[PDB]
């Protein structure tokens, strides 16, 4: 366990995690309130 | 004072650690043209950590 | 007449001149003074 | 109006613009039929099309000859929404981003191996960090007023 | 052809004059440095311009510095 | 030496071809000539310049003499709107019958249409027949003659020069900026008032009759009286018809403002007083530095008291007079960078304020001559800085330029350089990224979601100057304003017409998509000069080459070592601008021709909506204007444009073979090389003859030199037919 | 030779006459002058805005052109002033 | 062979084989459709039977009809 | 119309500058 | 260029429809016997001709394809 996290810790894998986290909230935006170009 | 163990800041324009802080690791005292050695924790371009310095070369830091 | 000089010349300049100019070249690179 | 254009809710243009918008999508349904999944995909993009564009009608947006939107950037408040509002997002989340690590590289600079805990992020205390970030514009700024932000000629500097 | 310089900072560690590639470099005594030795470039007219002793030194800034210049046969690698 | 390069033994005795390479490329660089002295320098310098100078005049000669002999000027004086004027004849003996067809069109033989235009500018300046344009050419001959014998002159023995006077910098600047500017407009305005003027109102004043033709009706009796107005009334009227006394005045220096009705160009009469103006500016400053009477200023002494009290700069300018005197390198790349900006001014100022008769209506000759002097304009601005870095390393001294104003700047390079950094990457992460929006958006069907935004400042500033489409009662477009009220019966009446007529390239109108543009040549002009700059601050040195300087301007790599040193020379940057700038004046050229087009076309809506998207660029622009060029020759026949169409491919091939060069380095080639000498010298019969200059592969300078050039070739020259063809083959 | 150093320049800058000259006179010299300038503009604005009158740049006066050069000599005799009190003279 | 996994499950679930099968000739070939989301729903074209979709061109489905797959539940 | 002989005088002094020129490179090597 | 060569033969010499008599018409007309000869052929009856699809494919299911193009040359 103790290494997984060491591995899940590691540079490259917590990018992507972050990332897909990132783009999803940022779909997950659009997804409900599509199509503005400014602050209405 | 330069001396073993101590920190000092490089001032030799051509190093890559000018204006930065290195141990002295030991300083010879047998008259060698450049006789302290002192060490850094970042590599140069080259991948070296150490390097020798005249005592002029080297004002201490504290 | 100088209208038969575009025929004259131009055979020269583009096909003489150069050649001439090429050979000096060449043998003033190849000299050893 | 400013730089000549005209407010969309007022420029035919736009209106111009909606109506084939429809056109399309409905010329298209009318292939597919009924309750056919195909065509109430179709209708309900009509729907988000109908929709963008009375928002950006009622909106404060101005367009011009080809009858489409138009951002003002002057510093004017009126059109605030266009640029200025969401700027100072950016700059909000920005700054949050940058105070933070650059927090966390600097505390992890005088630990037991400084380059390790770069390329295998210590979590626990990364994400304790990066919830101090709310705060950024007054940490900084008492930061800088500490003489602790900006150093002093003690960096290395090239041969000439 | 090309010039190969030695300065004071050498340390006599050997290792250009065991990387040249045509035997430019030697060893020769000194009393400047711990080691004792100091290295020399005799047969600079054998120098291909490889530049192998430089990243060889181990020094902040290279005590070997090798600048290139005219070409002849031997500098140009020609063995036509 | 005793072989080809005779100013370099070290190339002299080199047993490669490399000898042969080098000696060429480095005959110019004087300085480095073996046994230079300074005083033997100026004067070779001083006799090259004649030789320039001569060259320029013969090229000057040769253009009036084609066009007299073989031209159809004078048809087109006729009949300007109508006529297509003409360069030279064309005798190629490849040619097929049906090309000696094509490009006979319109004339009895085959020719080149003229896209410079001398026409235009030879008829505003005066000439009206083909006798007048051949004396000019002969004159320009035998001045051309007397350059080359003053070059021979001054490299005698008893009248060289001495490298004293080569260093009056007061009486030479006063001399050149009295008289070589100052009293030189002067003559030009009296030519326009005697000869041009006269010639625009149907009068022939030449050699035969100026003695005796009064250029104005009251004589020179008002200039010494005092009563100057006398020369302004009566200005031509707004139906006067160029080249005839219909509708003409008497006037000869007016501030009318605005263009001719007819001819859509800038009044003469106003020219003429715009030089008279400039003469007196010039000749009243060049009275200002002390040559052996006395008065005047000492420039040392101005640039040494220069230094603000409170320390901000330093030193001030202490020392650079001397840095200056002594550097050649710094004096030309001040001189290439004031022309630099000279130039672009003249592109800029030239389609907008019209200066020669018809010039507007020839629409391929105007597109040609801004793309002409932009493109030279951008070669003068990147050798300013690879001068200024050849100083760098060559000619400055640390010691004398202590605490300097120029010291100091190479003091915070790094804050300089990380500066301009982070300028070019906010340009541009967010110019690609808006285009990017607005093509996927478009793209996916929704243009409503682009982000467009207006060009409100600039916008400002064209109301402020007069426009009123877009509504900002600000300045001269109030007429409440105390400017308008100022000038309103001056020079606005003219004016206020000119740039509110949607006719003319008077401040053209602009939207959304000239946002865009301006801000991606923003881009270009500040990567450009990041390299530029770096180039020339880290010159004398670097982190990972601290000695750099004692190895020149220009050297191959400091090896594969610490890391790899490949492209760390100054040169090296020079090498990686060129490119830079080509992209950056490439798309400033793309920008005029396009929203030119498409105003000349009659939609100009076209670029209004399509320049926000980059795919409309591609379709809209190069593929769209691309058809009248690739028909040039095609299965079922050729035209005129067939020449053009060639070059266009030709273009194309050049700039791929430079890549050859660029991607491929020495070693590869060098092994290859040396297979071929075994062969060469192991087959019989070809074995009798042999090379005396061993062939070696080109050096890794070389090859850079090698292919910016073929990269730079085939890009003006692609571009050249594209620009030409296109605009010809649409709308003339 | 020029170079100086300090809070103030020496008076050596300000040419071969005016160093001679006293603060107070380049004061009074330096308000005239602006004077001049301004009274040749605000003539001269009028001039320009009257109705008609001013055809063929009838306009521009010898007299008001030459006043409209004291602006310039108004700035180089006002810092020549400063220069003057600090040096003492 | 996750690879060749997925081709036939999205053949199975997001394509218009069956359609296709009865009527080779008209209806296009399409096993990805895309999800409605910032009108990226445009790429989902008319390919044919009832479907909308990316018309894909790696030729699975002559591919399975030269097996005799017939169904979509093989 | 450029006569024949204005023609030919253009050549002549063009052969000036020739030979003109020359010297001038001579003297310049 | 192989490929280039499989795409302009095909679509010039082979691909097409014919009608119910013998009528046969090719994608391209058969140019590629006199156009093909020469560079500038194969830039405006191929490159330039058969590029019209990507450079208008936007506001269509195609437009993904124009997006890329100009992706890809970046
Ligand atoms: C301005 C320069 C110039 C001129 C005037 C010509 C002229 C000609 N070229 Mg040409 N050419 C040139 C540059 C030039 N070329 C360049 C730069 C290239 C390289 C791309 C070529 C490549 C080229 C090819 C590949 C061919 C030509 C051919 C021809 C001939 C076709 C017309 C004809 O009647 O052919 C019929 C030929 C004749 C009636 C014979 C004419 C008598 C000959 C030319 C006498 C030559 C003697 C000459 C003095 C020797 C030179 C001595 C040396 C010291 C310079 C014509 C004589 C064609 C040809 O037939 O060549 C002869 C041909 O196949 N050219
Ligand atoms: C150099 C370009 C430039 C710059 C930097 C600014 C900067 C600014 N403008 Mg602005 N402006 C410009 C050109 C510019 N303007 C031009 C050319 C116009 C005319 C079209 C305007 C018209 C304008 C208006 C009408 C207003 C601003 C306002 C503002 C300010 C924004 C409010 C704030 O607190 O921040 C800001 C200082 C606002 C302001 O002053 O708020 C108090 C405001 O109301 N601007
Ligand atoms: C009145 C006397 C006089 C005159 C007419 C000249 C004339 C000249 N001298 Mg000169 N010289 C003089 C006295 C004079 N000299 C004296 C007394 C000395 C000894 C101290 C010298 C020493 C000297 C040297 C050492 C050299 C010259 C050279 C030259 C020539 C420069 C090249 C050329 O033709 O450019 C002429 C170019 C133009 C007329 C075009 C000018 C275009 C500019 C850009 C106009 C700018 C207008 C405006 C400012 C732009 C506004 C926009 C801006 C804000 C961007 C020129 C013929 C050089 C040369 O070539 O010698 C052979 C040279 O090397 N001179
Ligand atoms: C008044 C303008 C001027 C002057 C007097 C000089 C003078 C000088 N420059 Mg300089 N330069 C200038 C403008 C100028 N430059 C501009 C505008 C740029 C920017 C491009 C540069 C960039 C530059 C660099 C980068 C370097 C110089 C160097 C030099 C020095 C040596 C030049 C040399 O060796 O050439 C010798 C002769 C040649 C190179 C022949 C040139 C052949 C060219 C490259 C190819 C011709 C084009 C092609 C053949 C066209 C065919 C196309 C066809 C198929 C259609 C010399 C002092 C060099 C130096 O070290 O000085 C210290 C150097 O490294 N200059
Ligand atoms: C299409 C070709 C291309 C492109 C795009 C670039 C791009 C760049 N070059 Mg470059 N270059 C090129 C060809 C190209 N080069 C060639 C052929 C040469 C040979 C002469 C050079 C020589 C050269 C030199 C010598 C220098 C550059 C520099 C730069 C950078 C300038 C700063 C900038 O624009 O930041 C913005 C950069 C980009 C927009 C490009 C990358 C975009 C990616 C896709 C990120 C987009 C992010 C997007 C906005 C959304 C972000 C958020 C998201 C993560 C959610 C930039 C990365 C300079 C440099 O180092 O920068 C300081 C520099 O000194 N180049
Ligand atoms: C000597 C020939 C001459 C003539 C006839 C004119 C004629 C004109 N000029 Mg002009 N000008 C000239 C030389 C000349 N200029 C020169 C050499 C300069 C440079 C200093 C100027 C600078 C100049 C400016 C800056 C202005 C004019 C203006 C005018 C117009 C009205 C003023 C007038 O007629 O003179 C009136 C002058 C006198 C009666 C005597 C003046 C004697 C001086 C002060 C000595 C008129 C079109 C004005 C105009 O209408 O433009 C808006 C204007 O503002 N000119
Ligand atoms: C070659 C393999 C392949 C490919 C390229 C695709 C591609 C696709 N499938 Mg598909 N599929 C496949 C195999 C494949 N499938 C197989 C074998 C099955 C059977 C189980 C399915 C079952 C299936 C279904 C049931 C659906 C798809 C859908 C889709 C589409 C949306 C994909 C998606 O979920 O996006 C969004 C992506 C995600 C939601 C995943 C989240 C991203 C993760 C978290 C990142 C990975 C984390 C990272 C690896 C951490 C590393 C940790 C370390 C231990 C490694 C996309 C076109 C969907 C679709 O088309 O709907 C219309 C859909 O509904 N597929
Ligand atoms: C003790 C004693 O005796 O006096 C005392 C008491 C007293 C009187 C209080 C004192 C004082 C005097 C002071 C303070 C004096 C002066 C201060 C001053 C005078 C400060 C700036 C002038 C700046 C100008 C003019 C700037 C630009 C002028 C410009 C920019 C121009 O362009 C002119 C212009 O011409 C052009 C080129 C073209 C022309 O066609 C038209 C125009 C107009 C456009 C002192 C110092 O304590 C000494
Ligand atoms: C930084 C800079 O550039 O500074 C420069 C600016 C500048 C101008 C170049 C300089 C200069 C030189 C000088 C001296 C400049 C000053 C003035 C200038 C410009 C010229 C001089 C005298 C003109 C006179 C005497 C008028 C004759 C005019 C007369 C006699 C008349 O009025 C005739 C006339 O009356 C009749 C008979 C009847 C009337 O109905 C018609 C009129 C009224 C027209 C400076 C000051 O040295 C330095
Ligand atoms: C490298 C180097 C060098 C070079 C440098 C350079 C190249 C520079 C450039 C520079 C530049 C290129 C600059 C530019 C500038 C510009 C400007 C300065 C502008 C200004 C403007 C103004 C002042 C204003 C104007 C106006 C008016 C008049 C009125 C109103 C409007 C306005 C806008 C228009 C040298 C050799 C020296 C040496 C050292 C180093
Ligand atoms: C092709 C190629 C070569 C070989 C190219 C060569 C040898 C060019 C040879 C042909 C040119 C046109 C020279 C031929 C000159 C004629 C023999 C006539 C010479 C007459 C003299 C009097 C000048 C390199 O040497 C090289 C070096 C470094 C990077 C890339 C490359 C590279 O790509
Ligand atoms: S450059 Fe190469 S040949 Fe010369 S001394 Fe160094 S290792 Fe030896
Ligand atoms: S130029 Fe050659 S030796 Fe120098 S760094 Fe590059 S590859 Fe290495």
């Amino acid at each position: 366990m103790n290494d997984f996290q060491k591995y899940l810790s590691t540079a490259p894998v917590l990018l992507t995690l972050w990332m897909t986290f990132t783009a999803g909230f940022i779909i997950e935006v659009n997804r409900f309130f599509p199509d503005m170009l400014g602050l209405y | 004072m330069i001396d073993r163990n101590s920190k000092v800041r490089i001032l030799r324009k051509e190093s890559y650690w000018f204006n930065q802080i290195g141990t002295v690791a030991t300083v010879d005292q047998s008259g060698i043209r450049y006789p302290a050695v002192v060490r850094f924790e970042s590599v140069n371009y080259a991948g070296t950590n150490t390097n020798n310095f005249a005592l002029d070369e080297l004002v201490e830091v504290k | 007449a100088a209208s038969f000089l575009p025929s004259i010349l131009v055979p020269l300049v583009g096909l003489i001149f150069p050649a001439f100019s090429m050979a000096l070249f060449f043998l003033y690179v190849q000299t050893d003074d | 109006e400013i730089g000549g254009l005209t407010k969309c809710s007022e420029s035919a243009a736009f209106t111009k613009r909606l109506n084939a918008s429809v056109k399309k999508l409905e010329q298209r349904a009318s292939q597919y039929e009924a309750d056919s999944p195909p065509a109430l995909a179709l209708k309900q993009q009509v729907e988000r099309t109908q929709a963008r564009f009375d928002k950006y009608s009622r909106s404060e947006l101005l367009c011009g000859a080809d009858g489409l939107p138009h951002l003002v950037a002057d510093g004017r408040w009126s059109h605030a929404a266009e640029f200025i509002l969401p700027g100072f997002g950016f700059i909000y989340i920005s700054g949050w981003i940058g105070w933070v690590g650059r927090k966390y590289l600097r505390a992890v600079s005088t630990s037991a191996n400084p380059s390790e805990s770069e390329i295998i992020i210590n979590v626990p205390l990364a994400l304790k960090i990066m919830t101090t970030g709310y705060i950024w514009p007054i940490s900084a700024w008492q930061e800088l007023i500490s003489n602790d932000l900006v150093a002093v000629s003690e960096e290395i500097t090239v041969s000439p | 052809s090309h010039t190969v310089k030695i300065y004071d900072t050498c340390i006599g560690c050997t290792q250009c004059v065991r990387a040249c590639p045509t035997d430019v470099l030697e060893m020769v005594p000194w009393d400047g440095c711990k080691s004792g030795q100091i290295a020399s470039s005799p047969r600079v007219e054998d120098c291909v311009g490889c530049k192998r002793c430089e990243t060889a030194c181990p020094t902040d800034f290279l005590s070997v510095r090798v600048y290139l210049g005219a070409e002849t046969t031997r500098s140009l690698g020609l063995a036509y | 030496a005793t072989k080809f390069p005779k100013f370099s033994q070290a190339l002299a005795q080199d047993p490669a071809t490399r000898r042969i390479w080098y000696g060429i490329a480095t005959a110019h660089d004087l300085e480095a000539h073996d046994g230079m002295t300074e005083e033997n320098l100026y004067q070779k310098i001083f006799a090259s310049h004649f030789g320039h100078l001569a060259i320029i005049f013969l090229w000057t000669s040769g253009n009036l003499f084609h066009v007299a002999w073989q031209g159809n000027f004078e048809k087109w004086v006729s009949n300007p709107l109508k006529t297509r004027p003409i360069a030279h004849s064309i005798w190629d003996p490849h040619f097929g019958e049906s090309a000696l067809k094509a490009f006979s069109k319109g004339n009895t033989y085959p020719v080149n249409i003229t896209f410079s235009g001398l026409y235009q500018w030879w008829y505003t300046i005066g000439f009206r027949t083909n006798q007048e344009l051949y004396k000019g050419s002969i004159g320009l001959l035998l001045l051309a003659s007397v350059l080359l014998i003053a070059g021979w002159l001054h490299l005698q023995p008893k009248f060289r020069p001495s490298l004293s006077w080569f260093k009056n910098n007061e009486s030479r600047l006063n001399h050149h900026l009295s008289g070589l500017l100052g009293f030189s407009s002067l003559a030009w305005t009296g030519h326009l008032v005697h000869v041009a003027i006269p010639a625009s109102r149907g009068v022939h004043v030449g050699w035969d009759n100026f003695l005796t033709t009064p250029p104005h009706p009251a004589g020179l009796t008002p200039f010494f009286t005092g009563n100057w107005t006398v020369y302004a009334e009566n200005p031509d009227s707004a139906t006067h018809v160029f080249n005839t006394s219909e509708g003409s005045g008497t006037a000869i220096l007016t501030f009318l403002g605005g263009f001719h009705p007819q001819t859509q160009s800038l009044w003469l009469s106003d020219m003429a007083h715009h030089h008279l103006a400039i003469a007196v500016v010039f000749i009243v400053a060049g009275h200002m530095y002390r040559t052996n009477f006395g008065i005047g200023h000492n420039m040392k002494e101005i640039l040494d008291a220069h230094r603000p009290p409170g320390g901000r700069l330093g030193a001030g300018h202490v020392g650079l007079f001397e840095t200056i005197t002594n550097s050649l390198h710094m004096q030309l790349g001040l001189a290439l960078a004031c022309l630099g900006v000279a130039t672009s001014l003249t592109a800029q100022h030239m389609y907008a304020l019209t200066p020669y008769a018809y010039l507007s209506k020839d629409f391929t000759t105007e597109a040609a001559l801004y793309t002409h002097h932009q493109y030279i304009a951008g070669f003068l601005m990147v050798g300013a800085f690879a001068h200024g870095a050849i100083f760098f390393v060559r000619d400055y001294d640390p010691e004398l330029n202590k605490n300097n104003v120029l010291a100091r700047m190479l003091e915070h390079k790094e804050a300089i350089i990380s500066h301009l950094s982070w300028a070019s990457l906010f340009l541009g992460f967010h110019t690609l990224g808006l285009y990017i929006h607005n093509d996927t958006v478009v793209a996916f069907g929704q243009p409503e979601k682009q982000i467009l935004f207006e060009p409100l400042f600039a916008e400002y500033i064209q109301a402020a100057s007069g426009k009123a489409v877009y509504q900002f009662n600000v300045l001269l477009a109030s007429s409440t304003s105390p400017a308008t009220a100022a000038g309103n019966q001056v020079w606005l009446p003219g004016w206020l017409e000119a740039i509110n007529n949607p006719k003319t390239d008077l401040f053209l109108k602009i939207g959304p998509g000239d946002f865009l543009v301006h801000h991606a040549i923003a881009l270009g002009l500040h990567v450009t000069a990041l390299i530029l700059v770096k180039g020339a601050l880290d010159a004398r040195g670097s982190k990972l080459m601290p000695d750099k300087k004692d190895f020149g301007y220009s050297f191959p790599c400091d090896g594969p070592g610490r890391g790899g040193t490949c492209d760390i020379s100054a040169w090296d940057a020079f090498y990686l601008a060129m490119f830079w700038m080509l992209n950056t004046i490439g798309w400033v050229t793309f920008y005029w021709h396009w929203k030119h087009m498409t105003i000349w076309g009659g939609n100009p809506g076209q670029f209004d909506e399509s320049s926000n998207y980059i795919m409309g660029w591609l379709r809209d622009y190069l593929w769209l204007n691309s058809s009248p060029l690739i028909n040039g020759y095609n299965p079922f026949g050729m035209n005129n444009l067939s020449v053009w169409s060639w070059m266009f491919l030709f273009g194309h091939l050049i700039w791929a073979t430079g890549f050859m060069f660029l991607i491929s380095w020495r070693g590869y080639w060098q092994e290859l090389i040396e297979t071929l000498v075994w062969a060469h010298e192991r087959t019989p019969l070809a074995n009798l003859i042999r090379w005396r200059d061993k062939p070696v592969a080109l050096s890794i300078v070389q090859a850079r030199l090698v292919g910016l050039v073929h990269f730079s070739v085939g890009y003006i020259l692609t571009y050249a037919a594209f620009v030409i063809a296109s605009t010809s083959g649409k709308f003339a | 030779d020029m170079t100086w150093e300090g809070e103030y320049p020496p008076s050596k800058v300000l040419g071969p006459i005016m160093s001679k000259m006293p603060s107070g006179l380049l004061a009074i010299i330096s308000m005239a002058s602006l004077g001049v300038c301004v009274y040749s503009c605000v003539q001269t604005g009028f001039l320009l805005r009257e109705p008609g009158a001013i055809e063929n740049g009838s306009w521009v006066r010898w007299y008001y052109v030459v006043e409209g050069l004291g602006g310039p000599l108004a700035w180089g005799t006002h810092v020549a002033s400063w220069i003057q009190r600090k040096n003492g003279m | 062979f996750l690879w060749i996994s997925g081709m036939h499950f999205h053949g199975a679930y997001f394509s218009n084989y069956s359609a296709w099968l009865t009527d080779p000739i008209s209806i296009k070939q399409s096993s990805q459709v895309v999800w409605p989301i910032v009108g990226q729903e445009i790429l989902n074209a008319d390919v044919g039977g009832n479907f909308q979709g990316i018309q894909t061109t790696s030729g699975w489905f002559q591919m399975w009809r030269a097996e005799g797959i017939t169904s979509e539940v093989e | 119309m450029i006569t024949d002989f204005q023609v030919y005088i253009a050549l002549m002094a063009a052969l000036l500058a020739s030979v003109l020129a020359i010297r001038l490179g001579a003297t310049l090597y | 260029v192989v490929i280039f060569h499989f795409s302009w033969k095909m679509q010039s010499d082979v691909w097409g429809t014919i009608t119910p008599d013998g009528a046969i018409s090719h994608i391209t007309g058969g140019n590629f016997a006199q156009s093909s000869i020469t560079i500038n052929g194969w830039l405006r009856d191929f490159l330039w001709s058969q590029a019209s699809q990507v450079i208008q494919s936007y506001g269509s299911a195609s437009s993904a394809y124009g997006l890329i193009f100009l992706g890809a040359h970046f």
